[PDB]
């Protein structure tokens, strides 16, 4: 009777919504207000999610979230929260989206190549300065120093690449550096390292 | 049956707030699952229509989920998207750079952005049309990159306003405001003050002194 | 303790230098930016347009400088932007369009 | 006794460095924004008179001959756009006649 | 630069966090090792947790040291003391809560 | 309904701005160079407008057949 239908349609809603979540940020009303859920993911491969609470009297307040305490939280909201929430949440979203993918990219050349690297690499919570030194194997020992000066990309705004303990000798170490500059600047961090090491 | 005829009715509200709070009204959904194990691995064959608020979409993907004894990566291995055919080639581009990339949420976000400066555009064009119905020619529509602005005294001094919009090799979204001035010879070879050849670029400063529609009025009450 | 007096001395003495400097400017600056609106009007929320795309290439210079043969192009650009055949297609294209928005 | 002189002195001076910062800042955004108001005010100016004299040397003769400069071909070529992609619009136009007969 | 004979310890581990143990002394005396200071200092953030021993003494020093190596202007003391350091990271950090509704 | 008489005057046209348009071998030279294209905005290229022309007649018939002619308030009027 109307029992099959309506289950029928409880389960497409409830379907809908679960395909809704896919979206990137999917929402939840709750007593205080909506419940707001953030997910990053990096060249197709998932990774961790946010969420923030939220209340809808005015003015609207912040009861409790995930967000890590270095991500600039506060402004945003101060700047964006009484006005174009969507503003707010895009805005959220991009900034959480660029430190996964800067921390996943850290972690994989942490992680795989770690026969090239003579020393562990420096690294910062918020993942926006690497420095390391590298020798592929004749010997070509590099150090390599990455600023990322712009917190909503995974690409750094500069790189330098100079040749410690070994002077200049040939072109091949003069093409080898900036050949190496370029593709960190342009490519990334893992990229040019299964590139390179074949 | 009350209460679950309640139940359906909050349901429903709750999913057009989601729906007009986030901007994305998605269509049906379908699953595919496929159990493929060795330590197991699932492959999930996902596939959804939507629109968001002008332009429609149809996308098609699958995920790898390789559940372990500590870790559970999931990956989009396949996805292929779809939309209508318009002129926009750009958008076509962005297409298929998400296309080789396999991003799913990027694509949501530039989408977003996307739209909503098209929206912008639009309703910034069609406001100085109506209110100026005698300086301006919208040749093309408001739904386009052109503007015409001409006098109706003489069809010969009129120019040309360019609005783009330019999505990078990021993701990101920005537009771009230049002018192109198609003015007949007798104008050159009546002033010598030779202060029209460096319009562009000044016109920008005045975009950068007082912003976009005062520019534009401005430059209209000028020429009339 | 002698190098950092020297030091925070230098700086409070540029500091009330340019205080006076920022004030006379900013005095003087209000006339001109009240006379530049004395013909035109002073000042739909739409954001502000970041510098990148002020300092961006435009499209003029490009143009002229990517497009060899500009006059052996005008010699019938001209002409056909004389030509009726065009105009009349314009036309159509733009009732179309009209009919379009009209629903 | 000569401590607590050198911590306060070191206190002064953090405390009196971003204020001469922010001052520096305020006066050279001041001075090009006042350098660009008196740009854009001169080139507005002097355009509104340019066209302002024009509008009559076109009234002596209402339909000569009138060539074109090298900088209009952007301009002329950015008319012809639709001129040359009217193919598109047509297919544009079918597409959006095809949604609109969807009943 | 500001005392004369001073010891100084640092430890840096995950969890993004440096450990800085003090060992205070003067021009005229030696480093004391019976009464050491603890610090604990957060990467990026504008927190630092201390252990109250001895820089009640050395209390303006301390702050403008780490106001200065952490490039910041201001620093203060809040009212919160506790010997259990995890409350104290749990409540300044606010993540003392971490149950959110869903529906996935 | 003079829609009719303006479509079967602009498809005797077609044959002669066809014409106009193969005139020259410059307009033909600028295709393929994207350079300007994605300047323009998505092309220039017209050879197959037999086919769209010629296309738009049934739908336009079709048609004269048919006749087809802050942020707290924002989101508080949803919630209503």
């Amino acid at each position: 009777n109307e029992q099959e239908a309506l289950e029928e349609k409880l389960e497409n809603v409830k379907a809908i919504l679960q395909a809704y979540h896919f979206t990137g940020l999917s929402g939840k009303l709750t007593s205080r207000g909506v419940c707001v859920c953030i997910s990053t993911a990096f060249e197709g491969n998932l990774l961790d999610s946010y969420f923030v609470d939220l209340v809808i009297q005015k003015p609207l307040r912040i009861h409790h979230h995930s967000v890590p305490v270095f991500i600039p939280l506060e402004e945003i909201a101060a700047k964006y929260l009484q006005t174009n929430i969507q503003h707010f949440l895009f805005s959220l979203c991009e900034y959480l989206n660029a430190y996964s993918g800067r921390k996943y990219q850290a972690d994989r050349l942490q992680s795989d190549f770690a026969a090239l690297l003579t020393g562990p690499l420096q690294r910062n919570p918020l993942c926006n300065l690497l420095s390391f030194t590298y020798k592929l194997d004749q010997s070509f020992p590099f150090c390599a120093r990455l600023l990322y000066k712009d917190l909503t990309a995974t690409l750094p705004t500069d790189v330098t690449v100079t040749c410690q303990g070994v002077e200049v000798l040939s072109t091949s170490w003069e093409e080898q550096r900036a050949s190496h500059e370029t593709l960190f600047c342009t490519k990334p961090l893992h990229q040019v390292f299964a590139s390179f090491t074949r | 049956s009350k209460d679950l005829k309640n139940q359906l009715g909050h349901l429903e509200s709750e999913l057009s707030f989601l729906s007009t709070l986030t901007g994305i009204n998605i269509r049906n959904h379908s699953k595919q699952t496929e159990d493929l194990t060795s330590i197991r691995k699932v492959l999930q064959r996902h596939r959804l229509s939507g629109n968001c608020h002008m332009v429609t979409f149809q996308l098609e993907f699958q995920i790898l989920e390789i559940q372990n004894k500590e870790r559970l990566s999931s990956a989009v291995t396949d996805l292929n998207i779809i939309m209508e055919p318009t002129e926009c080639s750009e958008l076509s581009e962005f297409v298929s750079r998400a296309e080789e990339r396999k991003d799913l949420f990027m694509f949501f976000r530039s989408l977003h952005f996307f739209v909503e400066w098209f929206e912008y555009r639009k309703r910034t064009f069609k406001h100085l049309k109506e209110k100026y119905p005698d300086a301006v020619y919208l040749s093309e529509g408001p739904s386009s990159c052109s503007m015409g602005i001409r006098s109706a005294s003489r069809p010969g001094f009129e120019l040309v306003i360019v609005w783009r919009i330019q999505i990078d090799e990021d993701g990101k979204v920005f537009p771009k405001l230049d002018l192109l001035t198609k003015v007949p010879q007798r104008a050159l070879e009546l002033d010598k003050n030779r202060a029209i050849e460096t319009a562009p670029l000044s016109f920008r400063t005045l975009v950068g002194l007082l912003g976009i529609e005062a520019a534009l009025e401005s430059l209209i009450k000028s020429l009339c | 303790i002698d190098k950092m007096v020297e030091t925070t001395e230098l700086m409070t003495g540029n500091i009330q230098s340019l205080k006076n400097k920022i004030q006379i400017l900013a005095s003087e600056v209000e006339e001109e930016e009240e006379r530049v609106k004395q013909m035109h009007q002073i000042n739909l929320s739409l954001p502000e347009l970041s510098q990148k795309t002020l300092k961006a290439p435009t499209l003029q210079k490009e143009i002229l400088a990517l497009i060899p043969n500009q006059n052996a192009l005008l010699k019938d650009l001209d002409i056909l932007h004389n030509s009726s055949q065009m105009k009349s297609m314009s036309t159509f294209i733009e009732e179309a369009y009209k009919k379009l928005d009209a629903s | 006794k000569k401590r607590q002189r050198m911590i306060e002195v070191q206190d002064e001076l953090l405390r009196l460095e971003p204020q001469l910062k922010q001052l520096q800042t305020k006066y050279d955004e001041l001075k090009e924004r006042k350098s660009s108001l008196r740009n854009a005010a001169y080139f507005l100016s002097n355009l509104k008179q340019l066209y302002q004299d024009y509008s009559d040397v076109q009234a002596q003769e209402p339909n000569v001959k009138e060539t074109y400069d090298s900088s209009s071909l952007p301009a002329l070529l950015f008319k012809a756009r639709t001129l040359l992609g009217a193919e598109s619009h047509l297919r544009n136009i079918n597409h959006q006649l095809e949604k609109l007969l969807d009943q | 630069r500001a005392l004369k004979n001073v010891t100084v310890s640092f430890r840096e581990t995950e969890e993004n966090a440096v450990w800085i143990r003090i060992a205070w002394g003067t021009q005229y005396t030696k480093p004391n090792q019976y009464k050491p200071t603890y610090v604990v200092y957060y990467s990026q953030t504008p927190y630092a947790f201390t252990s109250s021993s001895m820089l009640r003494r050395n209390t303006p020093l301390l702050g403008q040291a780490l106001t200065i190596a952490s490039k910041h202007h201001q620093i203060v003391k809040m009212d919160l003391r506790s010997r259990y350091l995890d409350s104290l990271k749990a409540i300044v950090f606010k993540q003392y809560n971490q149950t959110f509704e869903t529906h996935n | 309904d003079e829609f009719m008489m303006l479509l079967s005057k602009v498809e005797k046209l077609s044959e002669e701005i066809m014409e106009i348009m193969q005139n020259l071998s410059s307009i033909q030279a600028l295709e393929g160079s994207r350079e300007l294209e994605n300047l323009i905005g998505i092309s220039c290229a017209s050879h197959f407008l037999k086919r769209e022309m010629q296309k738009t007649k049934e739908l336009m018939t079709k048609v004269n057949k048919q006749k087809l002619f802050d942020s707290y308030e924002f989101l508080k009027a949803i919630l209503n």
